[PDB]
């Protein structure tokens, strides 16, 4: 047991792009109950986002096989792909408990009060797993899962519009993902078109401002998510 | 559709095994 | 009917690559293989291209890791260099294992029940073997290395003394073949004198009979006659 051994996995796994490895390793790093650094911060959600991203990738194409099986009205052949849909959604499922579970006792628990920079991470993280989850989720088990992405989001907003500039990376990406729930996962596209609205505009009347390509590009998809919902 | 969300941050050629799918 | 096994196994495979799940692909057309049935060629190319997948993820890690080891050792780091080697040891028994499956598979099913008029099956499945003997002979060393090595060569040559006899100089598999045995000794044997011949002649055979293939048949074969030409570039 050594926190920088594990760290130093979680690096190697990375560069080999063995990403379950390097879930696994920024796990163990999280439960040693330390603070993570920027770093550790970034390594922990690279590791689970391409983790996560893989079996999302894989639901939606299996989902959508399903669907078009269901039309045709193959029975036999539905049965199969439901099962091969199941499958994969559990795993997703677990992943997202897996990072969940994290936030809710070692991450977000430990963060002080003046930690904001960490907390905002922290709670758009939580926000961004709970709808990965309602994605893949129906019924009252979405809606669940969808009033615990919003408050989980809301906090981090509201914590981000007190303490970081309009053009903070972080509540860039905040506020991306968060008008990104309200379009796609609760059906609230002026909600969502609003919101995108607000952090573009705010983010460049204080265009005067050393991580400009951070910034930007978060600034870009924000300009392309207006554009696509119009 | 598929709105976009915040992002993370010679050896010798042989035969590619094309797929018939 | 549909409940049957190979049915099942084959649905699976098949859902399993349009999610690129190539380990599950792979282990869906391993289990069908196992039945003790032929292969079609559209089974045949599910289950080259669920473990080419496979084992080149592994492959791929595994040449990154190994590349770290070597700076480390020059670097000389104890306590970072036994951690590194450690990372490629275990990545080294995944491919171990997913090469071992293959030639399993080949030495137990697909070579063996090959009848003797089944050119074309033999070919492509000889080719394999020495295909995941070389992947082998990539990581290993000492006498092991030499015994795969071995083996890898003797499988290319068999199927490569095939295919001259029973299958037309454009032919994509008789192509493949000779483009990865040249690969194999120009980066296992290095033997690059070898290599060039061996693709030169490949290239100049087929090259000489392009002009009667239909348009998709030219497709195929130049795509791999473009590897022997991209090859042989590089090797001087």
């Amino acid at each position: 047991g050594d926190r920088e051994q594990l760290l130093q996995r979680a690096r190697l796994a990375e560069q080999a792009e063995r990403y379950d490895d390097m879930a696994s390793a920024m796990k163990a790093v999280t439960e040693l109950n330390e603070p993570l650094s920027n770093e550790d911060r970034n390594l922990l959600s690279v590791a689970y986002k391409n983790v996560v991203g893989a079996r999302r990738s894989s639901w939606r194409v299996i989902s959508s096989i399903e669907q078009k099986t269901m039309a045709d009205g193959n029975e036999k052949k539905l049965e199969k792909v439901k099962a091969y849909r199941e499958k994969i959604e559990k795993e997703l499922e677990t992943v997202c408990n897996d990072v969940l579970s994290l936030l809710d006792k070692f991450l977000i628990k430990n963060c002080n009060d003046f930690q904001y920079e960490s907390k905002v991470f922290y709670l758009k993280m939580k926000g961004d797993y709970y709808r990965y989850l309602a994605e893949v989720a129906s019924g009252e088990k979405k809606n669940s899962v969808v009033e615990a992405s919003e408050a989980a989001y809301k906090e981090a907003f509201e914590i981000s519009k007190e303490q970081m500039q309009p053009t903070h990376p972080i509540r860039l990406g905040l506020a991306l993902n968060f008008s990104v729930f309200y379009y796609e996962i609760q059906n609230a596209p002026e909600q969502a078109c609003l919101l995108a609205k607000q952090a573009f505009d705010d983010a460049i009347a204080e265009l005067d401002t050393d991580s400009y390509k951070d910034s930007t590009l978060i600034m870009q998809l924000l300009r392309d998510n207006l554009t696509l919902w119009t | 559709l598929r709105s976009c969300s915040v992002t993370d941050a010679p050896r010798s050629l042989s035969s590619p095994t094309v797929t018939l799918s």
